[PDB]
C-alpha cells in the first residue's frame, strides 16, 4: 500500500521528529493514550492511518518509525515524557557515548555493534510492510554525532535495497553562524559519502526560519518548539498527497523523476507561503495569486540564495486547501509572462502542480493561522553553488594550517578522505555552472 | 553542418584531378583497408552538404566506395539511413537529383540490400511518394528519376516490396505482372 | 466525499431533519438509522431534537 | 586554440627551456609556488609546482576559459619526475554526442569512479624521471562506449617536477624521438 | 512600470539575502536610485 | 534674465498691509 | 467596480480620517466589530459598501485607507481606541521620530526608509481592487510632519501612475493665526512641489470654520470633534454619488473635466449650505431657493475671500436628498438673472448640477440638524489670490532677515530653491491675473 518508514537520528534530529509525530497524531485524532474515543476506527487497520501507524487488532497504533541516538539524555527524556506509551519501547535505541563531533568516530569506533540491531529492526518492519515505498530520513549535515552513523546506515541500506527511493531532510549548516568549527569537516565528509547514493535531499537552514519568525510571524524570541512545529507542518503537507486526495494525486517517485534532472544534482529548496499569525489571518485575506507571489518572494525561501543570481530549472507545488484549477493555471501563466525570473531554455514546462483539498491542520496552543488555502513550493535552481563556494573558502584555510587533524588521524583516518572531498566539491560547483550554461 | 567542419579540420587523404570544364578525381589512401563503418556515413553527410568544392567529393566518393566495396555495407545500413532523410527534408531540387542518382547506384550496387532494408522504407519512401509528380540532356526530369528508382527498387526488393510501396504511393504500379 | 440529494430539486440533507428511527433513500439504496454515540446525542439534544 | 595548425607530427604544449612558457597556462597560486630550477640528473632547468594543498594550487590550459583546445590526437605523453607527494591532473574533451566529459587522474585515488560527466583513475608509479602515456579514444571507448573526437581543456595540479607535455596521434617508438625527446641522465 | 509585489520585491531590495542577516523589515525592502539611491 | 513679476497690488499692499497695522494697540496695554 | 484609495499623513491629518470612517460605519450600518447582523450580507466585499470596503469571506469590512505617521502618539492611541479590531494592523504605519515642521528634514532625512513600506501597501491594495478611480490624500500644508513626506510620496505616485486621478484636500495656512512660525516656508515649498503634478486641491480655513460654528451653529466653545465632523459630512456629500444612485450621477472625471479650464489653476472652493442648530431647524424651514441663496452667500464660504473682489468662471452643484429638476432649474435661472454675482464672459452657462436620493445622515451624539435637502457647492473663481498675496510677504520678510535658514542649511539644503518658489508662486499668480482680466 502507500506506507513507508520514518528514521530519526541525532539529539538535534529527534525533537523535530517528535514534533512531527505529534502533528501526525493530531489530524487523525490519535489520543496520547493509544486508543480512540468511543467512536470507531479500529479493526485490521486499513485506512489513512495504515500508512503511518500500524494499528493491528490490538487497538493501539504503532508508529512505523524508529528513533536512535548515542547520548541517552534525550532518548530517556522522551522515554519519560508524554507519548512513551505510544512509542514502541525499544524502537528508541540508545547508546552510552558521544561522538565528540568526530565523523569517523561515529563511523568506525562504535557504529559497528549497533548497525546489526538497527538493521534487524528495519527488516522486521519490512516483513510487516507490503509496498514500502521507502524511508524518510532525519539527520543533519553537521551531525554533532549522528552524521557518520547516518552515512553508514544509508550506504548499507543502499547496498541491500536498490529498488526504492530515498527522501531526506538535513538541516543546512548556518552560512555565517558556526556552532563549532568542526562542522565544515564533518559536513564535507557527509556530502561526499551521501551525494552518490542519496536520492532526493532537501536542505533547510535555521537562521532563515528565525528571521521569518521575527519577520511576519512577528515573534522576536522564537524557539525550537516553534521551528520544529513549522517543519513538522512542512513534512505533513508533503505527506498529505499520500494520506488524502483531491483533484489529482502525486507521489515521491514523481517528485524525484520530474525534479532531479540528471544524476548527482538532486538538491531542491523549500518554501511555505502562508506563514502568518492567527490574528493577522483573522481579518486579512488569502488567495492563490498572492500566495504564489509570496512563494516566489525572496524572503520566503529557507536557503541563503539569490534567485536573481541563479536561474530556475525545475519547480513543484503542492496545494493543500480548498481551491480551483483555473485561477491556479492563470496565475502560473502570469508568472510565465514575467521577465526577471529567469528560467533556463531547456524545459518550457517546469511545474508540477498537485491538488489536495483537506485543510492543513492546526496545533493546540499554536502560532500558525486557521488556514483555508496553503501551497508548499519546492524548487531546484542554480544559485546554491555560492554557498558551497563559501564553505570551501572557509575550509581551505583551516585545512592549510591543518588544525585539529590530530583527532581524526589518531582515531585512525588519513588525509585522503579530505582530498577526495575537496575535488568532489569543486566538481559539483563546476557541473552546476556548466548546466547553467546554455 | 558537421562533416564539412570535420574535413576542414582534415582526416581524409583524397587527391584529385581537374581540367577546363568537366570532371575527374584521385585519392591518396585506399578505402578498403581504412574503413567502411567509421567514415561511410560521416562522408555521406557531404550529400546533405551543398557547397563547393565539398559536393565534388561527396557526389563522387559515394559512388567510389560503392563500386570498390561491395561485401561490407551489410551492418552500416541504419547509420546510412539518417543523412538520406535529412537531405530529403532539406528540399532542394539539385540536391535531391544527386541523391536519386547515388541511391539508384546504391540499390543496384550489391545483394542482400533490399531484404535487409525491409524495416527501412517507411522513412525514405513517403517523402518521395509526395515528390512523385511535381514536374535527357543531363538526366534532369525529377519524375522520370523517381519512376526509375521505383522500378529498379521493387523487383530487387522482394515480394511484398511492391505492396508496401503501393501503400506509400496510391498511383504506384507493378513492374512485375502488368 | 460529497453532499447528498434528498429530493429532486437539489435539496440537501440538512441535519435539521435527521433523528433516530428514520429511514431514507439515497441514490437508490435505502437505509435505516439505529443509534448514535456520545457527542452526537449530546449536541443533538443541545439543539433539542426529541 | 590554434586549430589552423597541423595535428600532424608532434605537439609540445609546454616545454621547460621556453623563456616565458606560461601564456596559455592560467596559474592559481595558493600556499605554494612556481619555481624554475635546474636538476642534478639532467642538470637542466625544470619547473617545480608545490603547495600545501593541491586543490588550491594548479596550472591549467587554456588560459582563456572562453576558448577550447581543439586537438585531434588521442595520445598524450608527459615527462614527470616523481617527488614522493600528491599530484593529479584533469582533461576535458568533447565526444561523438557533443556532450562534454572529464577525465581525472589522481595519484591518491584509492578506487576507480565512473560518473556520467567524469571518469577517475588512480595513479601509482615509480620514483625519479618517468613518463605518462594515455589514449583518449581507448578510455572513452572502454568507459562510456562513446568515441573520442576532440580535446577542450586540460588542468594540472601541484606536487610535480616538470619538463614537457606533448601530444601525438599514436604510440610512437623510442627512435624517431628527437634528442631532446631522447631523455638521458 | 511595476505591476505588483512580485516585481517590487524582486527588482529593488539590495538585500543580498545570503549576505545579510539579523536585519529588519524596512531594511529588507529597500529600493535603488529609483528612490534616490 | 527672467524679469521679476510685479507683486500684484490687488488691494493688499494698499489695503491689507495697512489694516494689519491699523487694528493694533499692543505695546501699550500691559503698561509702560 | 467604482472605488478609490485613502491615505492619511501628518499628526493632525489623522483624526479627521478617524472621523470620516466613524461616519461611514453609521450610514452603511457597520459595527465596530466589522460584522453585519445575521441577514445574508457577506461576500468578498461586494455590495453597497464595496466602493470603500473589502469584506472578504471572513465577514469583516476593511477600510481602504492607510494611516501613516512619523510619531507614535496619536496612532498608538487610536490603536488603543475602539476600531483597532477593525483596522488592518500594519496599514497603520509608524515612525520613530518627528520632523519639527521642517520640510526638508522629512523630505530628505527620514522619508526614504518608510516610503518603501507605504508603497508596498499601496500596491497590495491596488492588486485586489479592480477599477481604482483615484486617491484621496489628506495632509497639511504647514505640516508638523506632513509637508515633505506628502510631497515626496506624491511625486513617487505621480511618476508611477499616469492613468488615474488624484485628490489633495487640506487645511490652509490661517490668514492671521500663526500656530507655527515656519509655516510660510513649508507652505510655499509644498505649493511649488505640487503645482506641476496636482490634479485638484481644496483649501479650507479653521478660523472660518470656527466663525461659522459661532455664528449659526449656536456653539461658542468648539473642538476638533465638531470641526472634523464637519469635514466628514463634506466627504460624505462628495462620495454619495459613488455610494448610491439617483436621477443623474457624476464622477470624479466629470469634476476634473468640467471644473478646470486650463492646466495650472485647478484649485476651487467648497461650501456646505444647510449648517444650522437643531432648534433653529426645528422652528424654521429649508428648501431649494433659500438654501442656494445661503450657499452663495459670501460669508458662509470657508475662505477669507470676498467674491465681489473678483468674478466666477465655473460652478458645480451637488444636491443630496429629494428635489426636482423643475425647481432647481427655475432657481438657478433666478440666480443668473440676479445682478450681484458676476460670471466671466467666456461661458454664459457655467453650471454642473447633480442629484442623489439618499438623505444626509445624522451621527449619534452629533450636533447637526435633521436635514432632508443638502447641497454642496464647488466654485472656481478669481478671488482666491488674496491668500497667496497675504502669505508671500511674510515669506519675503522672514527671508530678508534670514532666520532658521541655519536650521535648513544645517540639515543640508540651499537657498536657490526658496528663490525658485518665490517666482513660481508669482507665475501662478500672473496666470490668475490674466485669466481674471477680460
Ligand atoms: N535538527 C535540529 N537541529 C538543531 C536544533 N537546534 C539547533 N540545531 C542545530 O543542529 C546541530 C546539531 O548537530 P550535532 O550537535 O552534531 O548533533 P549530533 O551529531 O546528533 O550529536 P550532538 O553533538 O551530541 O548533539 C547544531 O549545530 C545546531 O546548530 C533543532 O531543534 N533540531
Ligand atoms: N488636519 C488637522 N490639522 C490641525 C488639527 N489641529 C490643528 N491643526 C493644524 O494643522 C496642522 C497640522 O500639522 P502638524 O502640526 O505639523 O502635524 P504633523 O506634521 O502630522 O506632525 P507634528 O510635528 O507632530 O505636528 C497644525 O499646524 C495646525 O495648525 C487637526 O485636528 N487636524
Amino acid at each position: 500500500m502507500r506506507e513507508c518508514i520514518s528514521i530519526h537520528v541525532g539529539q538535534a534530529g529527534v525533537q523535530i521528529g517528535n514534533a512531527c509525530w505529534e502533528l501526525y497524531c493530531l489530524e487523525h485524532g490519535i489520543q496520547p493514550d493509544g486508543q480512540m474515543p468511543s467512536d470507531k476506527t479500529i479493526g485490521g487497520g486499513d485506512d489513512s492511518f495504515n500508512t503511518f501507524f500500524s494499528e493491528t487488532g490490538a487497538g493501539k497504533h504503532v508508529p512505523r518509525a524508529v528513533f536512535v541516538d548515542l547520548e541517552p539524555t534525550v532518548v530517556d527524556e522522551v522515554r519519560t515524557g508524554t507519548y512513551r506509551q505510544l512509542f514502541h519501547p525499544e524502537q528508541l535505541i540508545t547508546g552510552k557515548e558521544d561522538a565528540a563531533n568526530n565523523y569517523a568516530r561515529g563511523h568506525y569506533t562504535i557504529g559497528k555493534e549497533i548497525v546489526d540491531l538497527v538493521l534487524d529492526r528495519i527488516r522486521k518492519l519490512a516483513d510487516l510492510c507490503t509496498g514500502l515505498q521507502g524511508f524518510l530520513i532525519f539527520h543533519s549535515f553537521g551531525g554533532g554525532t549522528g552524521s557518520g552513523f547516518a552515512s553508514l546506515l544509508m550506504e548499507r541500506l543502499s547496498v541491500d535495497y536498490g529498488k526504492k527511493s530515498k527522501l531526506e531532510f538535513a538541516i543546512y549548516p548556518a552560512p555565517q553562524v558556526s556552532t563549532a568549527v568542526v562542522e565544515p569537516y564533518n559536513s564535507i565528509l557527509t556530502t561526499h559519502t551521501t551525494l552518490e547514493h542519496s536520492d532526493c535531499a532537501f536542505m533547510v537552514d535555521n537562521e532563515a526560519i528565525y528571521d521569518i519568525c521575527r519577520r511576519n510571524l512577528d515573534i522576536e524570541r522564537p524557539t525550537y518548539t516553534n521551528l520544529n512545529r513549522l517543519i513538522g507542518q512542512i513534512v505533513s503537507s508533503i505527506t498529505a498527497s499520500l494520506r488524502f486526495d483531491g483533484a489529482l494525486n502525486v507521489d515521491l517517485t514523481e517528485f524525484q523523476t520530474n525534479l532531479v534532472p540528471y544524476p548527482r544534482i538532486h538538491f531542491p529548496l523549500a518554501t511555505y507561503a502562508p506563514v502568518i499569525s492567527a490574528e493577522k489571518a483573522y481579518h486579512e485575506q488569502l488567495s492563490v495569486a498572492e500566495i504564489t507571489n509570496a512563494c516566489f518572494e525572496p524572503a520566503n525561501q529557507m536557503v541563503k540564495c539569490d534567485p536573481r543570481h541563479g536561474k530556475y530549472m525545475a519547480c513543484c507545488m503542492l496545494y493543500r486547501g480548498d481551491v480551483v484549477p483555473k485561477d491556479v493555471n492563470a496565475a502560473i501563466a502570469t508568472i510565465k509572462t514575467k521577465r526577471t525570473i529567469q528560467f533556463v531554455d531547456w524545459c518550457p514546462t517546469g511545474f508540477k502542480v498537485g491538488i489536495n483539498y483537506q485543510p492543513p491542520t492546526v496545533v493546540p496552543g499554536g502560532d500558525l493561522a486557521k488556514v483555508q488555502r496553503a501551497v508548499c513550493m519546492l524548487s531546484n535552481t542554480t544559485a546554491i553553488a555560492e554557498a558551497w563556494a563559501r564553505l570551501d573558502h572557509k575550509f581551505d584555510l583551516m585545512y592549510a594550517k591543518r588544525a585539529f587533524v590530530h583527532w581524526y588521524v589518531g582515531e585512525g583516518m588519513e588525509e585522503g578522505e579530505f582530498s577526495e572531498a575537496r575535488e568532489d566539491l569543486a566538481a559539483l560547483e563546476k557541473d552546476y555552472e556548466e548546466v547553467g550554461v546554455d | 553542418t558537421t562533416f564539412r567542419k570535420c574535413y576542414e579540420r582534415g582526416d581524409f587523404p583524397i587527391a584529385l584531378e581537374h581540367d577546363s570544364k568537366g570532371n575527374k578525381i584521385a585519392w591518396k589512401v585506399e578505402i578498403e583497408k581504412l574503413d567502411y563503418h567509421h567514415y561511410l556515413p560521416l562522408f555521406f553527410d557531404g550529400l546533405s552538404e551543398m557547397t563547393f568544392p565539398y559536393e565534388f567529393f561527396a557526389r563522387r566518393g559515394i559512388h567510389d566506395m560503392l563500386e570498390h566495396g561491395g561485401n561490407k555495407i551489410l551492418p552500416v545500413i541504419p547509420q546510412l539511413i539518417i543523412p538520406i532523410k535529412n537531405a530529403l527534408n532539406l528540399r532542394n531540387r539539385q540536391i535531391i537529383c544527386v541523391t536519386l542518382k547515388v541511391l539508384q547506384h546504391l540499390v543496384v550496387s550489391s545483394e542482400m540490400v533490399g531484404e535487409a532494408l525491409l524495416p527501412y522504407y517507411r522513412q525514405i519512401l513517403p517523402i518521395l511518394n509526395i515528390f512523385k509528380n511535381m514536374n535527357q540532356q543531363k538526366r534532369e526530369n525529377i519524375g522520370d528519376l523517381i519512376q526509375e528508382t521505383l522500378e529498379a527498387f521493387e523487383r530487387y526488393g522482394g515480394e511484398d516490396a511492391f505492396i508496401n510501396i503501393k501503400y506509400m504511393v496510391p498511383t504506384y504500379e507493378s513492374c512485375l505482372l502488368n | 466525499r460529497q453532499r447528498f440529494t434528498k429530493n429532486d430539486m437539489g435539496d440537501h440533507y440538512h441535519w435539521k431533519d435527521l433523528n433516530r428511527g428514520i429511514n431514507l433513500t439515497v441514490y437508490g439504496k435505502t437505509f435505516r438509522i439505529v443509534d448514535c454515540d456520545r457527542f452526537t446525542q449530546d449536541f443533538l439534544e443541545s439543539q433539542g431534537i426529541e | 586554440m590554434f586549430k589552423n595548425t597541423f595535428q600532424s607530427g608532434f605537439l609540445s604544449i609546454l616545454y621547460s627551456i621556453g623563456s616565458k612558457p606560461l601564456q596559455i597556462w592560467d596559474k592559481k597560486v595558493r600556499n605554494g609556488h612556481i619555481k624554475r630550477i635546474t636538476d642534478n640528473d639532467i642538470q637542466s632547468l625544470v619547473l617545480e609546482i608545490e603547495g600545501t594543498n593541491v586543490s588550491t594550487t594548479y596550472i591549467t590550459c587554456p588560459a582563456d576559459p572562453k576558448k577550447t583546445l581543439g586537438i585531434k590526437l588521442p595520445f598524450l605523453v608527459m615527462i614527470i619526475k616523481n617527488l614522493k607527494k600528491y599530484f593529479t591532473f584533469e582533461v576535458q574533451v568533447l565526444d561523438d554526442k557533443n556532450v562534454r566529459r572529464r577525465f581525472r587522474a589522481s595519484n591518491y585515488q584509492s578506487t576507480t569512479r565512473v560518473k556520467p560527466f567524469i571518469c577517475t583513475m588512480p595513479m601509482r608509479l615509480d620514483d625519479g624521471w618517468n613518463q605518462i602515456q594515455f589514449n583518449l579514444s581507448d578510455f572513452t571507448r572502454r568507459a562510456y562506449g562513446t568515441n573520442y573526437i576532440e580535446t577542450l581543456r586540460v588542468q594540472i595540479h601541484a606536487n610535480c617536477r616538470i619538463r614537457r607535455v606533448y601530444f601525438s596521434d599514436r604510440l610512437y617508438s623510442e627512435d624517431e624521438l628527437p634528442a631532446e625527446f631522447k631523455l638521458y641522465l | 512600470k511595476i505591476p505588483k509585489d512580485d516585481l517590487d520585491f524582486r527588482l529593488a531590495t539590495l538585500y543580498n539575502h545570503h549576505t545579510g542577516a539579523f536585519k529588519n523589515k524596512t531594511e529588507i525592502l529597500l529600493h535603488q536610485e529609483t528612490i534616490e539611491d | 534674465e527672467p524679469p521679476q513679476h510685479p507683486r500684484y497690488t490687488s488691494l493688499f499692499r494698499a489695503t491689507i498691509k495697512n489694516d494689519m497695522k491699523k487694528f493694533k494697540t499692543a505695546m501699550k496695554t500691559m503698561g509702560p
